[PDB]
Formats: C-alpha cells, structure tokens, sequence
C-alpha cells in the first residue's frame, strides 16, 4: 500500500525581532539515514519581503508554494498593485491547508516578514490549519529541541535579576541583527551533533525594509 | 443590409462576406489611437489615455497583463475584458506545468481560435476589439496585432484607431532607423512619442495623457507616466 | 434581434446604447469628494404625504467604508446591490484585509463587462443586459478618499466630483468650476445642497432630501433629518445676504 | 484546554487560558482562544482549534450580511443556529469543534449557546468546556449565582482559570478577562496566571496542599 | 414590439410586458389597507354576486401566510397562487434556520425578489398581481404595511389602495387619514375602512370582508352583524 | 500625403458618383480651415458623411 505522506526531515526557524526577521533552515534533505540531497534550498522568497518554507513533507510544500506564486500574481493585478500584506498571505495559506481537511496536508509552515507597523513578525501554521502571530517559533521534529535556548537567551523567561532571586524579572532586551545570526548558527551547529536532520549548510534569507540579504555558513557532514 | 442574410453570423451573403465583420473594424476606428513599434531588443506602445471631462481622471487603456506581457485596447470595452483575463490564464498554465513563459506567437494561435469559435456558433459574440500585444520571450521582443477576424501578424510597426494616417506614414519613413537602434531604451521610446504626434490633430501632447509601456530584453513590462515620460516629451 | 450577436453598423452594440437611457431617466444623485470626506446627496422624490419617505432610501450602506446611490432602473438595481455586497464580503473572508474603493469598483464592473447569453470560455448567470449606474464612494488608505463613476458600459472612470440622473447636464456644468480641492467638509455640504436646490423644481426640505457622508472616522454616516434640516436653514440664510 | 462562561445580571464573564499543546509538549502559550467574531460576539477556539478558527471566520460573514440587510443587531440565537446547521451537515470531516457563543442583547438578555461538532445546540446558564472543565466547575459553581455582584464576577473569572490551570497538564498560558456588556464585549487585560498564583498564595493563605 | 423580449433591454427603457402587468392589477378586486397605532385593518372586496355558489368552500381572498402575517391582493387569481405558496414555504424556512419568527421586512423583499428574478430570466413572465403584505415585526407591536409591485420592487406607505376604482379611494385616504396621526383607536380606524369600500361596493354585507390583524398573533375577521352596524351608522350620515 | 491605397481599402462598393462625394467633403473641411491643401485625415473623416452613419459617431468607450 502506497505511503500516504512522506517526511523529508529538516528544521526551520522564524524569529521576529523589532526590525528584521530571519527564516533559517538547513539544506540537508533526507529519507531515513540516507542523505537524499546534501544541498537543496528550502527558504523561498515570495516577494514583497515575505519568506516562506513549508517544512516536513517536501512534496506537499512544493505544491503549496506553487499555487501561492500564482496567487501573488492575481492579487496585484486586481488591486492596482497593493502591497501584498503579511497577514493577507497568512489567511491565504490557512485556506490552502483547510482545502483538504479530510486528508489534511502534512506540512508545518512558517512565513516571516515584517508587519505593516514595521516590526519583524512571524506567523506560524500548524497543519491542522490554525495560525497565530508568534515571537519565536521553530518548526519540525527538532522544533522542541531548539526552542528552550531561545527562551533563555532572548526571551529571558525564567530569568530574574542577579541577587533578587526572583523578585524582579530580567526585562526584554532588543538585539541587533548580528547578535541573532550568531545565535541561529550555534543552535543549528549543536543540533548537527544531536540530530541527523540538521547539517550540510545553513542558509538564511533575512528580510528587511532595506531589501533582502542572503547569509550562508557550512555545517558538517558527519 | 439590416436583418435577413448577413444578419447573423451563420447566414451567408451569396458572395460569403459578413457585413458585421467590417462593422467590428469600425469599432476600432471609433477607438482610441495607439502606435506600436519595435526593435529587435524592445517593444514600445504609446497610447492616449482618453477622458470624458476635466474632473474625470485620464483613464489607462494600457493594461499590464503579466510581468513580461501587456496589451492595449482599441474598440469595444466589454470584449477586451473577457479576452484579457484569458491571456493571463494561459500564460500561468505554461509557467506552472511546462516551466516556460508562454511564448508570444503561440499564445496568439490560441487567441485566433477563440475568435473563430464564436463565428462557428449560433449566437455569441465574435470579439469586436483589436489588441496590440507586446512581449519578451526566449525569441526576444515581439509585437502582434490581433484582429476582430482573429488573425495575428508579426509586424515591425503598426497603429490602430483614430486618424492612423499620420503615424503610419511616419513609421514607414523611420522604419529603418528604429530597427537598427538597439541597446537604447530611451531612443525607441522617443521614436514612439514622435510617431503619435502625427496621428493626433494636436489634441494633447501633455505628460498627463500619454502613457508609454515598454517590455523587451532589457526593461520588464513597466508602465511609464508623468515624469518618466516627461523626459521624452 | 438587435442583441449583442448583432454588431451595430456603427461599431457599437445595441444593448449598450439602450442601457444609457435608463440612467438618463434615473434619480438625481450628486457626489462631491474632498480629502475630509465625501458627501453624497439624493432626491428621495417624495410624491404623496401618505408615502412614508423615511422608509424609502436610494442611499444604501454597501459596506463599512462604502456606500452607493443609484441611478437607472429600479428593478435592475436590486440585483446589482446584492452583487456588490457579496463581492466585498468575499474578499474580507478570504484575506481579511480592508479593500480599496478601486478594487470594489472593478469587481462590481466585472459582471457588467459582459452581455449576451453566449459564453465560450466562461460561465453565464446573466440573462440580459443590465442598465444601472452607481456612484461608488469611499475611503482607502492608499489614495485616501476616492469617488468613482461605475458604468454598466465602458471602463470605470474616477471622478473628483460627479452628478448623474435627470438633473445631470445642469448639475455637472455647475460642478466643473465650483469643485475645488481646498474645500472643507462643511463648505462642501452646503455646495451639494446648493446645486440640488436649483435643479429640483419643488422647494428644498428634509422630507424629500437626505444627506450622507463617508468619513473614515464615523464610517458611513446617514445624517439625522434634524442635522440635514438646519443646514437647509443655513442655506437660505446665506442666500439672503447674497 | 479550559474555557468557561457564566451569565449573571451584569452580563457575561468569559475567561480563557492561552495554552495549546501539540503532542505531549507545549507547542504555544499565546494562542488566543478569543475569537472576536465581531464586536458583539465572542467565540472560543476550544475543541478543534483550526476547525473553530476557520468556521467562525465564516460566521463573521453571515453576521455581517444580516446586519447589512435588516440594519439591526443580530440575535445571539440567530448566529449560533446558523453555525449549528453548517457544522452538523459537514460532520465526518475531522470536525471537533466546541464553542460557546457569548452575547448580551436585550432581545433575549445574556445568552450563551454551546455549539458542538455533532450539531448539538444546548442553552445553559453556565457552561464549561475543556479537559480541565472538571476542576474549574468546583470553584465556579459555588460562587455562581445570578445575583452575584459584577465586582465579584471579575475576580471569579480569574480564580476559575487559576484553578484549572494549576491542575490540568494541558492548561497554563495566561488569563484573558472579557466582559460581555450590553453594547458588546470589552477587553479587561491580559494577566499572567503564573504570577497570579503567588499573589493569591500569599493573600488568602490558599495553596497549602502545595509545599510550603 | 419589444413585448416579445425581456432580454432586449429596449431604448424606450420600458419593456411592454411590464406595462401590461399593471393592466392586470387594475382589473382585480379592490383591496385596501389602512393601519392604526396597534392594528392593520384590511378591508377588501370579495365578489359573491355569482349564482349557485357554495360560499363555504370558495377561498377567502385573504390567505394566512404565517401566524401573524397576512396577504391581500389585486390581480389575476391563478398567478397569485404561486406567490402565496413560495411565501408560505419561506415563512417556515425562516424559523427552521434563524429560529427567529418571520421577519416581515425580509418577507417583503423575498416576494419582490421573485417578481424581479423573472423579469431578468427570459421565458418567464412577470406576474400581474400587486399585493399587500402586512404583519408585525418580531418583538414589536407597531403595525407594518407593505405593498409590492410587478415592477419587482417594494415600498412602505402609511395607507394604500390597489385594484379597480382606486382613484376614488385615494381621495378618501388623503382627507380622513393622516401619516402624521393614524386613528389612534382601533374602532375609528375600522369604520373609515368600511366607508372607503362602500364607495365601490355600494352596499354589501359579504361583499365587504374586514380582517383585523393585531400584534402577537391575534387574527380575527369581523362579524357580519358588526360590519352591517358600520354601514347603517355611516348611511344615516349620508342624508344629513 | 493622400494615400490612395488607404482610402480604397476602407471603402467597399462605391461607384464613381459616390466616390466624388467623398472627395468634395475632404476639401470642404479644408475650405473652412482656410488651407488650400486637403489632408489625408480630412478624407478619412469625409467618407463617413457619405456613409449612412453620421461622421465619427459618438461612442461610449472612447
């Protein structure tokens, strides 16, 4: 009996700062312990400074993107080139996954971008359909592996000020762009060791008002 | 010959010329003037944006169809619409399925056919609107004319609608000059302005009315107005 | 026949010519757009005192940020109104984004820019030729306040001020020069009443005319008959001085 | 999940958590389980999150069309029934919805209709839907009266979630308090349950089962 | 002319079939509605001059659509049978899906929608019935009066008359009723409707049918002796 | 500037007398204008008075 839905591993990570947002991911593509493809990108530009990866079952994600590209074309044509909103894209994506609800799509999707305010913003989709605005959200099977680090290095959750021992919580502190890229590298480097999904390359597309920057780093192959 | 034969598409005159066809052509003559031309590397359409009165905004008659495609209308407004959305559809199918941008020529053969179906049919409308379509494929720049007949013809330069006489003459003369000119967006765009002045009874030369489109091997399909067309005006 | 399969000898289509007359005979409606709101006035054409005038309305809230007045055929106008409401609600569900006025004008006109029974690569739901225009007024963020003249005929035209119906030739002549962009919302209301006063044979009162505005702040806001009435009083007053 | 609702003289207090678990792990603690169908109605995401979201986004449209046509405020009854019909007919589509439509009209007064994926529509004074409903009910019932003061109802709503949150595994997040007044719902802040636990601990001498 | 087409929009702007509908309304019985502050009185002609007619099983012109929604009509009896049936079904539909009892105002629109639809769809005649739909809104005790026309639109008037010799009735309605004040008492209101109907019936106990509809599902049709009592009192005034 | 070819392509079934009607009309515009010169433009307009239709009949789009 044919396999209803594949898995192609991978881990992605969308982080909402206050002036940038990154969408990170490995390039390692797998089925079982064989590397299907050592290099194969997954973060895709959708335009107007909105990035997208539909991580998990690769085939479902290719379909999802493929249709969304077409919709971007008809959104601009009828609305006199209104800049396709982040939220508008999100509602659109929800509606593709809810499209077959009976045999739901098997993709854990993250779109990142800027909201209209201008803060970095991340929206995250669970496959069941639902979506919500999020601060930091990793996706995939190692979503749970990565998240505690971020909730103890930036969110400062469960950190308190030295010497109070809990009276006064240690307040949020905004980080530069650079500072976040290092953090993203270290998380992924640790996961190369501790998980076989992450490796080959760490390709990060960063979306600002200033345009799109591309950042690349190699990860090991062991 | 009102009613009787030639009164409906099916019925033939003895000779077999539909009188209606000539009327559909007349709709183009009543239509907004537009001049199209090319060079190997660029295709430039100039169209006068008609308006009702001062307060009514100068209305675009150049429509971007796709990133690398666009068209201009002269003739009946409802017909142009049903056809334009179809242009868009076909281009999307090929890009998705077969990878490729829809070639300009090959899209035209389909467009011909669509016009002939309404001529076979009891009832329906043969499309009564003529379209100058420009495009950038892997064969480079093209310019077609779509007729109410259906026929698509690759022409160096042509003009349709109101007082075509002055710009057609102008194109014949400067034929050799704009076809040699390549690698110069700005000069093609100049040739085209100069051309539309001849057709007009000097109705307007305003930046506000002329709208210029260009798609080629260099520029994507971009609509130019106000200041960008003030360079060349 | 004289359908749309028949191409007029003229280069036209016979139905398209036939549609215009229905707008000409229609109710008199005035809109003047400012950058502080658009004000639309209509004659409710009260005919008897047993007619309940208030009940009847030819200015109708279409959507949160958009309203329409109607000129043409009263019959066609039902269907047209239902189409428009639906068109707006579908996009809001689908993308949950406030739409432009521009986006709305187009979509209404989408059903309009086809006539006949024959279809060839499309659906039909029509069974005629419709002949009803609207004044489509609103606000979008992008381009601010916009006023459109939606036509059942050629492509939609944007307007800064427009008057249609049976009072049209006079009303419009007055508008070309009386229009300006420097008007306040208060200046502009009185100017709409002024034109209305001239082209309506019977004297102006609040039982046969109603004013409304779209300002983003108060949404589509129908004037109180008290609010309307006072400004009529104000109108007569300044004309006495003048 | 724990979500609860009670009607009283002053209207309705609706209080929800924010936790949402996927598998054994906490996926999120920020999913707001208040869906503003429109300014008049509050719907809850309880039950199937996605199904609830999708079909109340739908419900927004039906309310809007009604309001346009008859130009008066929709009964809570009319909107919940419209939802009920849609969901019965499609059942056997992995639907799992469970929602309380909360609204305060004078047409009917405070009105709560619990709608369910089966297609059941049940009226009540007090409903509590959730995994942790069961905890919530103990504190809720004993301070529940119709003639309970407004001021006391605000406290009650926070306390009811505090309790559920503590015992249930699938509940934590934060408290969103909402009051469904005559004119519509009003938001009464976000208050972290984590923090509230300590204040309450100190203040009553409660939370004595708990070490120390 | 253009009477053979509906699709054809007509440069006259007026499709003849539509004009012809009006001819048909005129011919029918006179049906009148006059509303108080707490009542709708519907006075209507029902002919009964027919020899060898068993009056019991002959359908009364007034037909209960709903429990508190009533209809009187002028124009062809056959064509009118379709509106009554669609409207009855929709009545019960409303309750089935909104729970809410029939909104009268929805119902006015629903009915007009049908006379409209058929103007656009070729091969379906526009109906040559005009109706009075009268009722009382959910959770309300203010009387509600509507007329529909075969032009596919609707309107509300304070009081209105349709059918044969409506010209005569309209003068009465202007001078004895007012929009500003309807007759506050039910009683006042009923007596004037009898005097209006007398102008075209010219004396008949069963030729005049009075149905008073009150709020909260109160439908009662006036007793023949009471109707007779309105007539005699009025007739004394006529020679003074 | 007269292009005999362009005029002839748009005309269909105009006998000799019809044709002279066209010619006179193009020149009549030019008489009002004051130029002894007749322009090709005058002529293309001048066909449509000799046609059943009045010259350049108004149209909704343009």
């Amino acid at each position: 009996q044919f396999n209803p839905y594949g898995d192609n591993g991978g881990t992605i990570l969308g982080i909402a700062g206050e002036d940038f947002a990154v969408l990170a991911g490995d390039t390692r593509n797998i089925t079982d312990y064989s590397i299907n493809s050592r290099y194969e990108p997954k973060v895709f530009d959708c335009g107007d400074n909105i990035v997208m990866s539909a991580n998990g079952f690769a085939a479902d994600g290719d379909a999802l993107v493929k249709r969304f590209k077409n919709s971007v074309k008809w959104y601009h044509f009828d609305h006199n080139d209104k800049k396709l909103s982040i939220n508008s894209a999100a509602r659109n994506i929800q509606h593709l996954l809810y499209g077959k609800r009976f045999f739901p799509y098997y993709v854990h999707t993250i779109i990142a971008g800027l909201d209209e305010d201008g803060k970095g913003a991340v929206y995250s989709f669970d496959p069941v359909g639902s979506y919500e605005r999020e601060q930091c959200r990793a996706g995939g099977a190692a979503a749970s592996l990565i998240m505690p680090f971020l909730d103890n290095q930036v969110n400062f959750k469960n950190q308190y000020e030295p010497g109070t021992n809990g009276k006064v919580k240690k307040p949020l502190k905004y980080l530069s762009v650079e500072e976040v890229i290092k953090l993203v590298r270290d998380s992924f480097t640790s996961a190369t060791e501790r998980h076989i999904q992450v490796g080959d390359g760490l390709e990060i597309l960063i979306v600002t008002k200033d345009g799109v920057r591309k950042e690349f780093y190699e990860l090991k192959r062991d | 010959f009102r009613n009787n034969y030639d009164g409906d598409t099916v019925t033939f005159s003895p000779t077999g010329r539909l009188f209606q066809v000539e009327y559909a052509l007349e709709a183009i003559k009543q239509g907004s003037v537009t001049v199209g031309l090319r060079s190997n590397t660029h295709a430039v359409l100039v169209a006068l944006k008609r308006n009702a009165d001062e307060l009514s905004s100068y209305q675009k008659k150049i429509i971007k169809c796709d990133e690398h495609m666009g068209l201009s209308l002269a003739g009946l407004a409802p017909d142009a619409r049903v056809l334009s959305n179809y242009l868009r559809q076909q281009c999307n199918y090929s890009s998705l399925v077969f990878n490729r941008k829809l070639a300009v020529e090959r899209a035209g053969h389909l467009l011909c056919d669509k016009a002939q179906k309404n001529t076979q049919s009891y009832g329906g409308r043969p499309y009564g609107v003529g379209l100058l379509i420009i495009g950038y494929d892997k064969s480079g720049a093209h310019l077609l004319e779509f007729q109410p007949s259906g026929n698509v013809t690759e022409l160096y330069g042509t003009a349709i609608g109101a007082r075509s006489q002055g710009a057609k003459t102008y194109l014949e003369r400067t034929l050799d000059t704009f076809i040699k000119i390549d690698g110069n967006p700005d000069e093609l765009i100049k040739a085209g302005v100069e051309a539309i002045s001849q057709s007009l009874r000097d109705e307007s030369l305003t930046v506000d009315n002329l709208s210029i489109a260009i798609v080629g091997k260099d520029t994507p399909f971009t609509i130019y107005d106000g200041e960008a067309v003030a360079k060349y005006i | 026949d004289r359908g749309v399969s028949t191409f007029s000898p003229e280069g036209r289509l016979f139905q398209v010519e036939y549609s215009l007359e229905a707008i000409k005979l229609g109710s008199t409606a005035i809109g003047i757009a400012t950058k502080e709101g658009v004000v639309l006035g209509v004659e409710k054409r009260a005919t008897s005192p047993l007619l309940e005038s208030d009940s009847i309305e030819k200015i109708v809230e279409i959507d949160r940020h958009i309203g329409c007045a109607m000129s043409g055929l009263t019959a066609d106008a039902r269907s047209m109104i239902e189409h428009a409401r639906t068109a707006a609600v579908t996009h809001n569900l689908y993308y949950d984004e406030d739409i432009n006025v521009e986006s709305l004008t187009q979509s209404v006109c989408d059903l309009a820019l086809r006539f006949g029974e024959g279809a060839s690569g499309e659906e039909r739901l029509m069974s005629r030729p419709f002949g009803v225009a609207l004044l489509i007024a609103g606000h979008d963020a992008d381009d601010g306040y916009q006023l459109f003249h939606a036509e059942p005929s050629g492509t939609f035209y944007r307007y800064n001020a427009k008057a249609i119906g049976s009072g049209s030739e006079g009303a419009q002549a007055e508008l070309l020069n009386e229009w300006h962009s420097s008007l306040t919302l208060k200046e502009a209301e009185l100017l709409v009443l002024k034109i209305l006063k001239q082209v309506m044979e019977e004297k102006l009162d609040e039982n046969n005319a109603q004013l409304s505005c779209i300002t983003k702040q108060d949404g589509f806001k129908i004037y109180d008959n008290e609010k309307t009435a006072e400004l009529i009083k104000e109108l007569k007053e300044k004309e006495a001085a003048e | 999940t724990t979500t609860l609702a009670f009607r009283f003289q002053g209207g309705i207090i609706v209080a929800v958590d924010s936790r949402a678990t996927a598998g054994n792990w906490v996926a999120s603690q920020t999913v707001k389980k208040v869906i503003e169908i429109n300014p008049f109605l509050l719907g809850t995401m309880a039950g199937g999150a996605a199904d609830c979201q999708f079909w109340e986004t739908w419900l927004g449209s039906q309310c809007r069309l009604h309001e346009l046509r008859e130009k008066e405020r929709i009964s809570v009854a009319a909107a919940s029934k419209i939802l009920s019909n849609l969901v019965y007919q499609y059942k056997g589509a992995g639907l799992s919805m469970g929602t309380m439509i909360c609204g305060y009209t004078r047409k009917e007064g405070p009105t709560i209709y619990y709608v369910d994926s089966d297609g059941t529509r049940l009226k009540g004074d007090i409903f509590c839907v959730g995994s942790g409903q069961t905890f919530a009910y103990g504190v809720l019932d004993s301070n529940y009266k119709w003639d309970l003061s407004v001021e006391d109802a605000l406290y009650l709503g926070k306390r009811s979630i505090l309790a559920a949150a503590h015992r249930d595994a699938y509940s934590g997040g934060s408290v969103n308090l909402y009051h469904v007044t005559e004119d519509g719902w009003i938001y009464h802040g976000n208050h972290d349950v984590g923090e509230l636990f300590w204040k309450v601990k100190e203040e009553e001498g409660s939370f004595n089962n708990v070490i120390g | 002319g253009y009477d053979r087409a509906l699709s054809i929009f007509s440069p006259d702007g007026h499709i003849f079939q539509v004009e012809y509908a009006l001819e048909a309304v005129k011919r029918g019985t006179c049906a009148v509605g006059v509303k108080g502050k707490n009542c709708v009185v519907l006075g209507c002609e029902r002919r009964s001059t027919l020899k060898l007619q068993d009056t019991r099983i002959t359908p009364s012109k007034v037909s209960k659509i709903d429990s508190h929604v009533v209809l009187s009509f002028s124009g062809l009896n056959a064509d009118s049978r379709i509106l009554i049936e669609k409207a009855r079904v929709e009545a019960q539909s409303h309750r089935l899906t909104l729970e809410d009892p029939v909104t009268v105002e929805y119902l006015t629109r629903y009915v007009a929608g049908v006379q409209q639809r058929y103007t656009q769809s070729g091969g379906v005649r526009p109906f040559g019935v005009s109706t009075l739909i009268a009722g009382f809104d959910p959770r309300d005790d203010e009387p509600k009066l509507y007329q529909t026309e075969p032009s596919g639109i609707y309107s509300s008037w304070s009081a209105q008359t349709i059918g044969r010799n409506s010209k005569t009735v309209r003068e009465f309605l202007e001078k004895n009723y007012d929009r500003k004040e309807p007759p506050a008492t039910v009683e006042e209101c009923v007596k004037l409707t009898v005097r209006s109907l007398l102008e075209v019936v010219q004396t008949g106990a069963k030729n005049i049918e009075i149905t008073v509809v009150k709020p909260d599902s109160d439908i009662v049709a006036l007793s023949s002796e009471e109707i007779n009592q309105y007539v005699t009192q009025i007739e004394q005034e006529k020679q003074e | 500037d007269i292009n005999w070819q362009e005029l002839a392509r748009s005309t269909d079934e105009f006998n000799g007398a019809q044709l002279k009607a066209v010619t006179v009309e193009a020149g009549m515009i030019a008489l009002r204008n004051g130029q002894s010169s007749v322009k090709h433009e005058d002529f293309v307009e001048g066909i449509s008075e000799v046609q059943a239709r009045k010259s350049k009949s108004v149209s909704f789009y343009a």
